[PDB]
């Protein structure tokens, strides 16, 4: 229901279900970004990257993987992290430094980076807009509902989703 | 664990959106706990594309406010095996900050939890919860008052023993707590301790 | 709440016996956690009546230790409806504060305290719980090193994979935690978390 | 097994089994005493008491019942406190400051009064010594097995006794 804001969702295998674990949100247009992050002294690659990415306030899309967490997945961790993050910039065409990137489940876990990579190859712009009810859903892990809450504010479209009902007690900056 | 991402098309000056942001964060997903387990991952995002036009700051944080509180509430009613919300409405601290701390320890109390999971209106360990706050030596056990619903059970007919246990067999309980120092305030989210949430972690 | 009485004949130096006392209660009694809720009752005391001549303080410690940390352990054993002891040995912290302080969220973390409930070596989970200490920023995630016994799983044959599960599947377990940083050591005590706590508590 | 220590146990109904909830361990001689309590906001009347007592370092006993922490009781159970701390130290004949009260269990509930100033009429010297292993016993609450070690020190005897397992995390001075 917001303009400019499209969903993409798909499996790559994150868990052997065939089940939406990966997915990204994007502004067709430039976008104010806010943000805040765990600050967990095991903060895996991924929470580094977004800071650094919001760094300028300017963001306009966020990859999210479910079901691995990327944390304590050393410096191979790390690098998957960067490379993930800045496929899916390439392929929307976006500077690197506009894509979030975020993950959650198993920590201590590699990702399936062959399968990743090999998603990583067809991804392109969806036609049409919307699919935030999707993203809800390619986001959970241990959740048992979607969640997902719509607002309208002034003529505009406000539209959250959220996901996380263990591990759960929020503390960001 | 925690993820939320928000999204609108409304135009918004970056300063005044960021500090709205956190203003909203700190009253929602900072003021929730199922089990205190701030993750390795926690992540909260708003993208605003201007594709709307300007919309007044003030009105977009009551509605961005709105929106982040329905889905912690979300949250808090779906904890992991969970089966009832709590919401620790603590107010008359000596500021905000101490008012959260106290329903913050107030709602991570285990015994408190499964007290609540018992649909048990034990004002005791509610009151233990609070006194664990040792550092906060201006708050006196004469002066604290504590309430389930409306219903204020500390200090200590039997209809409103009747009114409390149906407030606690229900699946959102309300525990109120006043301070009584000054005019701080503030209200945190967590749920029940089940043999579900064990079950699902244990496995 | 907890209540501890100790009784001895041998004759101590009123002060010396004082402080070997806190030093011997903050190793001990002040270093376990069964589900923290510090309670509005708890107390400990000795009585040292002469009626057995002069012993030497330095060995009266050592033996005052020894019992504490018996009586601990029964605790920590007996937890409500637990059944098995978890002992995180925290060392190689900035400081003893430190090392206990990350030993306290460690071993209070209801994930931890699941896992293990479940005989699951799940550092991830002790990871997480290291992480919480959000203020301590010289704790760096690349030199921070997690065991079960003596076998180190953190950072990451088919022999030693038996050895832990054979470790978790026992009645006491150990979690090890080095955190390269200085010489800071201390081990703190509690149990896992289970569906009888749980049940008892509800009820 | 520590020479003038005795331990007197007995049933006072804090709750309706007959089991020994009412317990008081002495020394029949002068001691020198240290102590650390809760520093909990509801800190109840019990503990107030025994940080008083123990100030000037001397102390020769403690009663202790269980089943009943006299918690949040008000001013009734301050008065209750005082009245079966003294009560205790004139049946032995020894000063007040030097009689030190325990008191766990439930909270909020008034102690059996009628019943507890009935035993404290029967509160004599216990002839024998010894006896922390019914001590042990007569202070658990939701405890399943009691909690007493035993040491020697240089040609002393040390001897302890614990109890909790619930509503537990000790910081104590």
């Amino acid at each position: 229901t917001p303009r400019g804001f499209v969903v993409h969702t798909a499996p790559v295998g994150l868990a052997d279900d065939g089940r939406d674990d990966f997915t990204v949100l994007a502004s067709t247009a430039p976008a104010t970004v806010s943000a805040v992050f765990t600050r967990s002294r095991f903060a895996g690659p991924s929470v580094v990257l977004c800071r650094e990415a919001v760094a300028d306030g300017q963001a306009r899309g966020v990859v999210v993987l479910a079901r691995n967490a990327n944390v304590a997945t050393g410096l191979e961790g790390e690098e998957n992290a960067r490379e993930v993050r800045e496929a899916v910039a390439r392929a929307l065409g976006l500077p690197e430094g506009e894509m979030l990137i975020a993950s959650t489940g198993v920590i201590g876990r590699q990702y399936p980076m062959e399968s990743i990579r090999e998603h990583l190859k067809t991804l392109e712009w969806p036609a049409g807009e919307g699919g935030f009810d999707r993203a809800a859903r390619a986001i959970m892990t241990t959740d048992t509902r979607p969640k997902e809450v719509r607002v309208s504010v002034g003529g505009a479209t406000l539209v959250g989703i959220a996901k996380g009902v263990g591990m759960l007690e929020p503390d960001m900056a | 664990a925690l993820l939320t991402f928000f999204a609108t098309d409304a135009r918004l000056d970056p300063a005044e959106q960021d500090r709205l942001f956190r203003r909203v964060m700190d009253r929602t997903f900072n003021a929730v706990s199922i089990d205190t387990d701030t993750s390795t991952s926690d992540t909260a995002v708003l993208f605003a594309n201007g594709l709307a036009g300007e919309v007044d700051a003030g009105e977009f944080e009551e509605a961005l406010h709105t929106a982040a509180l329905a889905l912690v509430k979300d949250i808090a009613s779906d904890g992991e095996g969970a089966a009832k919300l709590i919401e620790v409405q603590v107010t008359g601290a000596r500021d905000d900050a101490q008012a959260k701390r106290v329903g913050k320890t107030v709602v991570n109390s285990p015994l408190v939890k499964t007290a609540v999971h018992g649909c048990d209106p034990n004002w005791g360990r509610v009151a233990m919860a609070i006194g664990k706050c040792s550092d906060d030596t201006d708050i006196d056990q004469e002066r604290v008052t504590i309430r389930f619903g409306e219903v204020e059970v500390y200090p200590p007919d039997d209809a409103l023993r009747a009114a409390v246990a149906e407030h606690l067999r229900g699946d959102e309980v309300v525990i109120g707590i006043d301070l009584a120092i000054a005019d701080g305030a503030f209200t945190v989210y967590g749920c029940d301790l089940t043999e579900g949430y064990v079950r699902l972690n244990s496995e």
